[PDB]
């Protein structure tokens, strides 16, 4: 099976900036008919994967010309000229010269930004959640870049680790920022046996821990 | 244009045999063109499964251990992935295809012996210039889920975090700034809807 690699995983690039993504091929993709059917498609987030590029280096309708892809026998690569913020997600490489068909893994193109900090919100169990036994703290960290940020979830001054459940967004294109939620989950008993709840997030933003608390 | 919508029973069991329908408008699929379903699994990697040719004759991946095939219907102008016994490993998203240029939403499938459950709706209400508030949807099964604020009508400035599984159950929070003088003088409630077991949900956000 032919197995298509890309390069890099990941890429951040400068709104107008030009971008582009490499993809390397375990085999020659020429077919009889003198074709390279060597093909990119573009998925943006919570959308579905959409062709740019095929057969090498035709461009599909509506796609704009800042777009271009080229190569030479079993390396293959996609331009992208003056980079905006629409142009954000998971970019393939895919190959029907051969059965089966085959995809590359993906290249994930991130906007360069300026560095941004969390705005960080903690939130208490709900009276609704707290009738059922249920005790969950709610901490958001929105509208920060980068992507990488760690948290920490502190019970009257130490630290817990059991019962965190983290979710992360994907690259806002309105402002090329990113978001995170995390939950600390406990019972209602181990709940109401402590007093200070507090939301300890790390980034490049600052030196220091973002903290956001509250007391029982 | 062509368009293409996918759609199948959402969750099942393993051992399930089953089929998920690709629709297809504005062009028939006896004319021109191979049609075809790809997978995408958790992790984002996508998987060529098959197609039909528009003479009805089909191509298989046969670097597959899912027992499939694909088949149509040329008069309501759908195609078909019949997945004859799922396993958990084939849950994913499927999509189908013209080819490559077209394709559909998708659809999403999953393959789990865990019993559907309607979620728990928990409003999150605060303890500067903004405000914050959030939504709690937790331990429902399967997805997906809805959220919206103040029926869609409010959508600036909010944050719908994927869900994440703990124990064969779901959970969801949404973020959602507004300015100070904005609430609570006006309200705004929170509006979760979970198809999968019928429910709907309309919280709205009080303070303290
Ligand atoms: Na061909």
């Amino acid at each position: 099976d032919v197995v298509l690699t890309q390069t890099p995983l990941s890429l951040p690039v400068s709104l107008g900036d030009q971008a582009s993504i490499s993809c390397r091929s375990s085999q020659r993709l020429v077919h009889s008919n003198g074709n390279i059917y060597l093909h990119w498609f573009l998925q943006k987030p919570g959308q579905s994967p959409k062709l740019l590029i095929y057969k090498l280096s035709s461009r599909f309708s509506g796609v704009p010309d800042r777009f271009s892809g080229s190569g030479s026998g079993t390396d293959f690569t996609l331009k992208i000229s003056r980079v905006e913020s629409e142009d954000l997600g998971i970019y393939y490489c895919s190959q029907t010269t051969h059965v089966p068909y085959t995809f590359g893994g993906g290249t994930k193109l991130e906007i360069k930004r300026a560095d941004a900090a969390p705005t960080v919100s903690i939130f208490p169990p709900s009276s609704e959640q707290l009738t059922s036994g249920g005790a969950s703290v709610v901490c958001f960290l929105n509208n920060f870049y980068p992507k990488d940020i760690n948290v920490k979830w502190k019970i009257d001054g130490s630290e817990r680790q059991n019962g965190v459940l983290n979710s992360w967004t994907d690259q806002d294109s309105k402002d090329s920022t990113y978001s995170m939620s995390s939950t600390l989950t406990l019972t209602k008993d181990e709940y109401e046996r402590h007093n200070s709840y507090t939301c300890e997030a790390t980034h490049k933003t600052s030196t220091s821990p973002i903290v956001k608390s509250f007391n029982r | 244009d062509v368009q293409l919508q996918e759609s199948g029973p959402g969750l099942v069991k393993p051992s399930q045999s089953l089929s998920l329908t690709c629709t297809v408008t504005g062009y028939s699929i006896t004319s021109n063109y191979a049609w075809n379903w790809i997978r995408q699994f958790p992790g984002n990697k996508l998987e060529w499964m098959g197609f039909i040719s528009s003479y009805g004759t089909t191509t298989y991946n046969p670097s597959l251990k899912s027992r499939f095939s694909i088949t149509r219907d040329t008069s309501k102008n759908q195609f078909f992935l019949q997945l004859h016994s799922v396993t958990i490993e084939d849950t994913g998203t499927y999509f189908c295809t013209r080819e490559g240029d077209y394709w559909g939403q998708g659809t999403t499938l999953t393959v789990s012996s865990a019993k559907t459950t309607a979620p728990s709706v928990y409003p999150l209400a605060p303890v500067g210039s903004s405000v914050t508030l959030g939504c709690l949807v937790k331990g429902y099964f399967p997805e997906p889920v809805t959220l919206t604020w103040n029926s869609g009508s409010l959508s600036s400035g909010v944050h719908t975090f994927p869900a994440v599984l703990q124990s064969d159950l779901y959970t969801l929070s949404s973020s959602v700034t507004v300015t100070s003088s904005t609430w609570p003088s006006q309200s705004i409630t929170c509006n979760v809807a979970h198809p999968a077991s019928s429910t709907k949900v309309d919280k709205k956000i009080e303070p303290s």
